[PDB]
């Protein structure tokens, strides 16, 4: 067998442990919760292996398996630099999300564990597929899993948290699956080889882009239809926060590279303006908003909504500094907001019970380990240098303001709005005076699991500032193919 | 005699400086570099590239003062 | 690091209506803080002498109307500047003091009986990581400029001559700053500095009623609250930005 | 020796910050304060070098950002403006650490505080000798969050923290 | 899969990156009607 | 048109000066007496002034 | 009052007032236009 | 004064180690 | 909902349970809690925006009319502009670029 | 879930957070509510839609010296 | 007067240590130990960039013209 | 008088009042470290710093003892007649 | 010239940057059209970085008068910069222009 079908297996066999341990001793739910852990290293050490061997200027998949069969439905499987780092990403990210709540779940543990599993299988798929119905297949297959995380391991206001997510995210992909019917009913296929030799007529490009668009603005998530993230996140446990953000938001960056760039291009040229006036908005509205924001993880989530809409212009611009700037800013915010959703949700709602600002200050006095690594990720989360989240939004701003100036020069208030609310929370809970008065006892510092997790998120966004080209030499040739446009002296050779 | 512009382009000789008088910068430039600037070294060379200046300037002081009459004590700036 | 050497001796008060005396009580700061005061108003001969005064004569220099202008305004801010020098100077060394008496008892006239080893506390001069600082920045404040005015200033040196520092020869405003400008402007700052240093110490000392009358007149009371409230740029930036943005904020959230 | 004026003041704020405990207020003092005595004496040297011999000195170490077009370096170079800036930086620099002994000596958190000082220095090192406009603003950014770190120095203050809000947001 | 050049350029037009052989000489007679200014951009090289 | 309190600013302005009597006049007086009399204050205004005035006058008599 | 800042003090002090005058007896005729720079 | 002496520590080896 | 007061109006010297702050553990709280407390935007209460405008435009007049009587008497350049040979066009990079000046109009 | 350390969770600020929380059920249509929903949602978006359209592939810096204009179109 | 230095890190009290929960094993033997063992492979990992590639041509042109030197 | 503070807080800076009766044999210890780490970059500049200009034969310039550039140009340069 | 590495034999096109006469049902054939043409517009933007490079040392060697020394590699950088970008195969590969 091929070596990305090892990436899906393992995590189905950690399924298969899980649930079979018991028939062999009433087993203790720290042998549950080592055996998750373990299958999700392995993976990890697998993807590291891929990377080693994987060829950073080639046009074709690699690792591909010769089916040879072909059926209705068919996994086909392969790799390219535009996918590469989107896969190292899930598997950095599952066995932090699994270290992260280690203690915080008590209940239904093997069911906890189990959809997690199941998660990382599903999100590896939808890097992994070389269809567009079978992308469908899995960005949509991960709505039944994560209802039920929400449900089972989720805060108060679960329930509906969890049928917005699901509710909102079933309506706007059904837009996509119209789109994707559409294409494969005139191409015949959906394998990404034969769809992207063929060219549309610009009417069926405008009306494919209109439901491709309707998918990803919903699942980016623009400013009005934001409110699923308000609700989901919050609510969500500790581990389905970190997946959701860093994994689950990248899904709709890494489609346009799929579904728009290579075969919509004359509809994603003429239609740019009306990204662009969206992506502004989002990135105003979402930013006020985040400054009056009383519960610290609903101020995480607000702050992806206005990082998604950065990369979304990016991603529009039709340049190749803003397509691998909008790639570093997507890997950026999984690792920064992956650490500021460990905080908030992780250390402060462990020992307070309670999400609201009002009851926190001067926590730098009594944890001054829990101060100096929540500073480091508020001012990635504020776009600091030395950070990867800098270097994403330099290359997502540049490319914007290449193609649609003025929507780049809206674009570039970011760089006030974030870092204002980013200090703002910051001062709130570290600093802005003594510890709090509503603390009855004293709350013990970073435990070497909160610590650990928080170095090693820290690490990689610090790291991957310094010296982006670890990510930059991979994507250069793959993003070189899905730019639109020739110029008089450098085309049509003879 | 006046500096050629090869020579003062030799000499590394700042550009507005690059005028008539620029063949008593070189060596004055020159005794900067050899004295490290102390402004108490290379006096003589100094007098006499601020001397040499204050010619050029006051014939350039004189070429307007027929401008200036000539139309009429009018604004020229 | 003299106005810290004073805010260390006085119990950390930072108010001007709060020190008096202490010229004796800290003579190394007061001299210190006079080196530093005169080149600020670049009395001839210090070290911001050669920089800012060369600095107005350029702009004299550059025969336009915006550099006129600039000379107009860039005097009158060199007044002010020598004012609130002397203020300084003034009440927090030369003018009689205006705070507690525990700055200024010394153990030589006995305050006390049985308490006599410690609680006098008069405002002393700090240690030699303090004052080795002081000493040092004192014999640049007077000699730097001068030891550096060719490296800087020359004719026609070739210091910037690897295009670190490029003047374009339409630009060149330098040699007629050394020949064009009048002597009268060329000395101007130096006789306001000189006459207003005089009459401010004699409004602060000999006549202190005057400046009375002014604050306690109307027009001097808004006059004195327009420039202590900084122009009210604080006032409207809080009103009309920083809160405007806070009131967006909630409107975008709750409605 | 040129590329060490930027390493040693990055080290002395290491030591004092991550290793305070081990140090303690007597040898966080020592190694910051020796650290930028010694940039500083490096520095009047390189001024000799470069300024009043006119040689520029160019080094690079590895690339930053590297794209079409783009290609952005971990370089620094010394001319003659750059000598010029890191006389005033370095020598108030050194000194303000020595006078700070003195001044902070009743504080209890010195080891924090002289880590945010050579955390200062470093970054304005780094402003004035870099090859190009997006590593000066490194160094923009750098001065930035730590003058936030010293306004804010004392936390507790909400005036501190009001002011340290309006300095890194102006 | 393949179109004529004319087809893509009616529907999007020349501009925006989509800069096909002959848009130079075509911008600078667009601009001359537009702003009755001739193109004629400077040498940088001192000699030649 | 005078106000009920016998406030008046002009009067208030006639009474800034040194009172002839003051029940707090004692509690006072070593503000402008001894190291805070008028020539105490200003004896160092001018720290080197002295040493510095005789001694540029040894440097300035060289002719002889 | 320490001896030290007090020999510091007017050593200070009379650093400048001589370097002035110093400066003043060589740069003042030149200064004041009595004179020229050569 | 006090004896309490503090150990170089595991972060001090790791740090070294690393570089 | 209580009074949209700021909390810098509120006595530092009364017995509030958090000082800081200036409250009380059971008061109510206006929903705008977040920008009505210690740490938050400054009030300035010198004077009145509509007066404040005033003052700022009286600045802006004198200074304004400082720069018109300069306009009407400043002096006239003094000396001819500095001449060069050849305009140095070479060395300030060709014809292709600006150039010094060299026997043109004044 | 974990048992947490004490707050003293004071019962305004509690029924504070519960009020923004279920405040949506409150929302009716005004003649203000609407006033500031059309503006934001419809004027705001339009006005910066109308400005990226007309100045879409208008300036274009690249390579532009002296003699080129910036103005592509 | 300097006190000494003091406080629990991990918030073990002076008497007892550490107990191991049951992640650090994994974690820090898997996931950190497969980091470091992929920084040392990566230095090994041959150079597939399209800049590498790009550079070798670009100069074998630009020497083919006075702006580069060749070596032959 | 010293604040009175919290005596189960750690950190890494030290917290309110620390110093350690072995500070200055770990102070020692930092300081050869810092010494080793400035001395690779010491060596890494000297092999790496550039220059279009060689200084003068007898002008004060204390790079031309370790820069190999330099080095190179002075070594050569002493090769004549 | 410089001798033509071992690693730049693997990956060098063994077509024309082109895709007249190709026909795009052969994927073998069509891919490779793909690949030559990326490389071809990549060659073109590392030879200006190598002139930017080479401007670079000729600024830090004239320093003041590189305004009439540096003239020749500014004219290179200049063309380049102008001719140069990664458009990719997309465009060229969707349109055919006759040339005519
Ligand atoms: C750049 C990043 C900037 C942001 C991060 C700032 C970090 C601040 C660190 C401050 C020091 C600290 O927290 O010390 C605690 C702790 C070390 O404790 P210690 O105070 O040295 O005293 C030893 C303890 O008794 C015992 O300490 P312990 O119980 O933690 O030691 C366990 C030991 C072994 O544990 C095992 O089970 C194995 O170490 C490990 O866990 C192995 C390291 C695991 C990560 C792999 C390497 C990553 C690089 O820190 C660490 O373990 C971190 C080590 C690496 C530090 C890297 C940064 C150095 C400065 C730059
Ligand atoms: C490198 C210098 C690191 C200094 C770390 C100091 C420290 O440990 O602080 C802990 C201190 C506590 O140290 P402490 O010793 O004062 O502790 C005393 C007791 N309490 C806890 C009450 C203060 O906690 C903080 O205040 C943390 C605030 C954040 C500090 C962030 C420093 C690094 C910033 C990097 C900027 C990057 C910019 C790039 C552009
Ligand atoms: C340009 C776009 C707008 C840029 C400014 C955006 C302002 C957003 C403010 C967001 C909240 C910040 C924190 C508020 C809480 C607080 O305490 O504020 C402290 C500070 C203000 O403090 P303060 O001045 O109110 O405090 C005074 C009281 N003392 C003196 C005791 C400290 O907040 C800010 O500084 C906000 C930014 C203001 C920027 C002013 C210049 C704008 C220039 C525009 C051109
Ligand atoms: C405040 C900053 C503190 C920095 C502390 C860490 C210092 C690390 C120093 C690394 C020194 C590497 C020296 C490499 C010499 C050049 C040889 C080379 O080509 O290496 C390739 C790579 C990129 O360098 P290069 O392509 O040459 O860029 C041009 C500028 N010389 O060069 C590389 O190998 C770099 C790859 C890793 C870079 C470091 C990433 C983690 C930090
Ligand atoms: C552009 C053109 C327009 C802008 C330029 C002009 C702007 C208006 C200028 C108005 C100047 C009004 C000066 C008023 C002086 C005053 O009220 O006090 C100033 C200063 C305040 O110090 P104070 O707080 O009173 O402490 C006690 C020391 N007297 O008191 C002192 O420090 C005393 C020293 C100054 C006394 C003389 C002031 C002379 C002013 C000329
Ligand atoms: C398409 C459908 C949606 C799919 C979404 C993914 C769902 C994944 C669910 C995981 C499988 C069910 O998980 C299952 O939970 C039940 C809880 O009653 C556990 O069952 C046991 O739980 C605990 C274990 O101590 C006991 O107290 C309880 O009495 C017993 O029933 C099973 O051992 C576990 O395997
Ligand atoms: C673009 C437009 C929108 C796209 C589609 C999105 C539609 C989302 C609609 C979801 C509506 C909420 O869905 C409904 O929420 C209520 C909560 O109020 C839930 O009700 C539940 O929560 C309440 C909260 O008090 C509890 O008493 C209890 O747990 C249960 O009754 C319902 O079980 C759920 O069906
Ligand atoms: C909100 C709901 C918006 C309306 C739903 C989407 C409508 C899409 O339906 C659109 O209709 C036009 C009308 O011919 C068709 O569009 C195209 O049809 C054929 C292509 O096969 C062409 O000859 C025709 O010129 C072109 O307009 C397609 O059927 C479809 O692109
Ligand atoms: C960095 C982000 C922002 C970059 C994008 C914004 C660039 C803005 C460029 C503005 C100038 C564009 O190009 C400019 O257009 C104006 C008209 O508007 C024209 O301006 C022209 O006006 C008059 C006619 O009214 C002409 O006689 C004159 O020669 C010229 O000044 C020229 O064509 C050019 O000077």
């Amino acid at each position: 067998m091929s070596l990305l079908y090892v990436l899906l297996i393992i995590p189905i066999i950690g399924i298969f442990l899980i649930s079979t341990i018991d028939s062999f001793y009433f087993f203790n739910v720290s042998y549950y919760k080592k055996i998750a852990l373990i299958t999700t290293i392995l993976n990890l050490i697998v993807s590291l292996i891929i990377y080693i061997l994987f060829d950073f200027s080639n046009n074709q998949f690699q690792f591909i398996q010769e089916n040879l069969d072909l059926s209705f439905y068919d996994i086909y499987l392969g790799v390219d630099g535009v996918s590469i780092y989107f896969v190292l990403l899930t598997t950095i990210i599952m066995p932090i999300a699994l270290v992260s709540n280690w203690n915080s779940i008590t209940n239904n543990i093997k069911s906890y564990l189990i959809i997690m599993l199941l998660l990382e299988t599903l999100l590896l798929a939808v890097f992994l597929v070389l269809d567009v119905l079978l992308f469908y297949i899995f960005f949509e297959s991960i709505l039944p899993p994560l209802f039920i995380l929400i449900g089972l391991f989720g805060s108060s206001n679960k329930v509906r948290a969890s049928f917005y997510i699901f509710l909102y995210t079933l309506l706007g992909s059904l837009f996509l699956l119209l789109s994707i019917l559409t294409m494969s009913s005139i191409v015949g296929t959906t394998y990404f080889d034969v769809l992207l030799k063929s060219s549309f007529e610009y009417t069926t490009q405008l009306f494919l882009f209109f439901g491709i668009f309707i998918a990803f603005a919903v699942k980016t998530p623009v400013w009005g239809l934001n409110s699923w993230l308000l609700r989901a996140h919050v609510e969500s446990p500790l581990g389905g926060s970190i997946v959701l953000a860093a994994i689950v938001l990248k899904l709709s960056l890494y489609g346009v590279f799929r579904l728009i760039l290579p075969i919509l291009p004359q509809a994603s040229l003429n239609l740019t303006y009306i990204v662009y006036a969206i992506g502004a908005i989002t990135v105003l509205y979402a930013s006020f908003s985040t400054l009056r924001t009383v519960d610290v993880k609903e101020l995480i989530a607000y702050s992806s909504v206005a990082h998604a809409a950065i990369y979304l212009m990016g991603v529009f611009s039709n340049t190749i500094q803003g397509l691998e700037g909008a790639i570093l800013l997507g890997l950026a915010h999984g690792f920064v907001s992956s650490g500021l959703f460990i905080c908030a949700g992780g250390i402060l709602y462990d020992r307070t019970g309670t999400r609201l600002i009002y009851f926190f200050r001067g926590l730098t006095q009594i944890m001054p380990l829990f101060s100096l690594f929540f500073f480091i990720l508020c001012l990635g989360n504020a776009g600091t240098p030395l950070t990867l989240n800098f270097v994403g939004e330099f290359m997502s701003l540049y490319g914007t303001l290449e193609r649609l100036p003025i929507a780049g020069m809206l674009a570039s208030t970011s760089i006030i709005f974030s870092a204002a609310y980013s200090i703002y929370m910051y001062n709130r809970i570290a600093f802005g005076g003594s510890v709090s008065l509503y603390f009855i006892d004293c709350f013990r510092d970073l435990t070497k699991r909160e610590f650990f997790i928080l170095f090693t998120l820290v690490s990689f966004t610090v790291i991957l500032g310094i010296y982006p080209s670890f990510v930059l030499d991979g994507l250069h040739y793959n993003i070189s193919s899905v730019v639109y446009g020739i110029e008089p002296n450098a085309s049509y050779l003879t | 005699r006046r500096a050629t512009r090869e020579e003062m382009r030799d000499a590394k000789v700042p550009l507005a400086y690059r005028d008539s008088c620029a063949h008593l910068l070189i060596p004055l430039n020159r005794c900067r570099y050899e004295t490290y600037y102390l402004p108490w070294k290379c006096e003589d060379e100094r007098h006499s590239y601020e001397k040499c200046q204050y010619l050029e300037f006051k014939k350039r002081v004189q070429k307007m003062e027929e401008l200036r009459e000539a139309k009429g004590g009018a604004r020229s700036n | 690091l003299g106005a810290g050497s004073v805010i260390h001796a006085v119990a950390d008060n930072q108010d001007f209506r709060k020190f008096g005396g202490l010229i004796s009580y800290l003579p190394l700061t007061y001299s210190v803080m006079l080196i530093a005061s005169l080149s600020l108003v670049a009395f001839p001969f210090m070290t911001g002498f050669y920089s800012k005064d060369f600095i107005l004569e350029s702009a004299y220099g550059q025969f336009s109307f915006s550099g006129v202008a600039v000379y107009i305004i860039a005097t009158i801010g060199a007044i002010f500047t020598t004012l609130y020098s002397v203020k300084v100077l003034y009440l927090t060394f030369l003018s009689n003091p205006n705070g507690p008496r525990t700055y200024y008892r010394l153990a030589i006239d006995n305050f006390f009986s049985a308490q006599a080893i410690k609680s006098y506390k008069p405002a002393h001069e700090g240690d030699f990581f303090l004052t080795l600082p002081l000493v040092i920045l004192a014999l640049f404040s007077i000699f730097f400029g001068f030891i550096t005015k060719d490296i800087f200033i020359g004719l026609g040196s070739n210091f910037f001559v690897d295009n670190s520092l490029f003047i374009h020869p339409i630009h060149e405003i330098m040699i007629d700053t050394e020949f064009a400008v009048p002597v009268l402007f060329k000395l101007l700052p130096f006789i306001f500095t000189i006459s207003f240093s005089v009459i401010a110490l004699t409004l602060s000392e000999l006549l202190s009623e005057l400046v009375i009358y002014f604050k306690f007149s109307r027009f001097g009371y808004n006059i004195f609250g327009f420039f202590n409230q900084r122009f009210l740029i604080e006032f409207f930036y809080n009103k009309y930005i920083t809160n405007l943005i806070l009131n967006l904020g909630g409107q975008i959230t709750k409605i | 020796m040129y590329l060490s004026i930027i390493i040693l003041p990055l080290l002395g704020s290491v030591v004092s910050g991550f290793f305070g405990r081990k140090v303690g207020v007597s040898g966080a003092q020592l190694i910051t304060c020796s650290s930028v005595i010694i940039t500083t004496i490096l520095s009047i040297i390189a001024f000799f070098e470069v300024g009043f011999n006119n040689i520029p000195v160019t080094i690079n170490i590895f690339r930053w950002i590297d794209s079409e077009w783009f290609i952005i370096n971990w370089g620094f170079q010394y001319d003659s403006l750059t000598v010029s800036m890191l006389i005033p930086v370095l020598i108030i620099s050194s000194l303000v650490h020595i006078y700070s002994i003195s001044y902070m000596s009743s504080d209890p958190h010195n080891q924090r505080f002289f880590s945010y000082l050579s955390l200062f220095t470093f970054m304005m090192i780094i402003l004035v000798t870099a090859n190009n406009y997006l590593l000066m603003f490194v160094g923009w950014e750098g001065v930035g969050v730590c003058s936030y770190l010293l306004v804010s120095f004392w936390f507790t203050r909400i005036a501190a923290n009001q002011s340290s809000i309006s300095a890194f947001l102006t | 899969r393949r179109r004529p050049i004319e087809e893509t350029l009616a529907e999007i037009g020349e501009g925006r990156g989509i800069k096909p052989p002959g848009y130079y000489e075509r911008r600078a007679q667009r601009l001359k009607e537009k702003y009755g200014v001739d193109i004629n951009p400077v040498c940088a090289d001192p000699d030649q | 048109k005078p106000n009920i309190t016998g406030f008046d600013m002009r009067e208030f302005l006639r009474h800034t000066k040194t009172p002839t009597y003051d029940p707090w006049e004692r509690h006072e007086a070593w503000r402008y007496t001894g190291r805070f009399s008028r020539f105490n204050r200003f004896k160092g205004a001018l720290p080197g002034f002295g040493i510095a005035t005789v001694a540029f006058t040894a440097y300035c008599v060289f002719e002889h | 009052v320490s001896r030290v800042h007090r020999f510091l003090a007017t050593g200070l002090g009379a650093s400048m007032w001589f370097w002035i005058f110093y400066r003043a007896k060589k740069d003042g005729p030149v200064l004041l236009g009595w004179k020229h720079p050569w | 004064g006090h004896n309490v002496e503090e150990p170089l520590g595991a972060a001090f080896y790791i740090a070294v180690g690393g570089i | 909902n209580p009074p949209r007061i700021k909390r810098q109006f509120r006595d530092p010297h009364a017995d509030w349970w958090d000082k800081q702050e200036r409250r009380n553990f059971g008061e109510p709280v206006h929903e705008d809690h977040d920008i009505l407390g210690m740490f938050s935007p400054y009030e300035y209460t010198w004077i009145t925006p509509g007066k404040g405008l005033f003052q700022i435009g009286l600045f802006i007049a004198s200074f304004l009319g400082l720069c018109y009587v300069v306009k009407l008497t400043y002096p006239d350049r003094v000396s001819y502009p500095r001449e060069f040979e050849g305009g140095l066009e070479r060395e300030l990079g060709g014809a292709g670029a600006v150039r010094a000046f060299l026997c043109l109009d004044d | 879930g974990l048992q947490h350390y004490k707050i003293a969770m004071d019962p305004a600020l509690v029924r504070l957070g519960s009020m923004i929380s279920n405040r949506y059920k409150y929302f009716r249509w005004t003649k203000r509510t609407a006033l500031v929903s059309f503006m934001y949602v419809v004027v705001v978006p339009s006005t910066i839609g109308y400005l990226a359209y007309k100045t879409d592939g208008l300036w274009d810096l690249r390579a532009k010296r002296r003699g080129d204009l910036i103005s592509e179109r | 007067q300097y006190d000494p230095p003091t406080g629990w890190l991990w918030g073990v009290r002076p008497g007892e240590k550490y107990q191991n929960e049951g992640w650090e094993g994994p974690f820090f033997y898997g996931f950190w130990g497969s980091l470091i063992v992929f920084a040392i492979a990566y230095a090994y990992k041959p150079d597939t960039s399209i800049q590498t590639w790009a550079l070798e041509e670009a100069r074998r042109r630009l020497e083919a013209e006075g702006i580069l030197e060749d070596p032959n | 008088p010293k604040i009175p503070y919290p005596k189960h807080v750690w950190s890494p800076a030290g917290g309110w009042y620390a110093q350690p009766a072995n500070w200055k044999q770990n102070t020692a210890i930092f300081g050869l470290v810092i010494f080793g780490i400035t001395a690779m970059v010491w060596k890494y500049s000297a092999e790496h710093e550039v220059r279009h200009k060689m200084p003068e034969p007898d002008r004060f310039y204390p790079s031309r003892y370790w820069v190999k550039q330099i080095k190179d140009y002075e070594r050569a340069q002493k090769e004549k007649q | 010239p410089t001798p033509e590495s071992e690693a730049f034999l693997a990956k060098k096109p063994q077509v024309p940057p082109t895709f007249d006469g190709v026909d795009y049902e052969d994927n073998k054939r069509l891919k490779q059209a793909q690949d030559a043409i990326i490389r071809e517009q990549w060659v073109q933007v590392m030879m200006g970085r190598l002139v930017r490079e080479e401007l670079s040392k000729c600024y830090y060697r004239e320093g003041v008068n590189h305004l009439e020394k540096c003239g020749k590699l500014r004219e290179r950088y200049l063309q380049l910069l102008a001719n140069a970008k990664v458009k990719g195969y997309l465009f060229e590969q969707q349109n055919y222009w006759s040339k005519e």
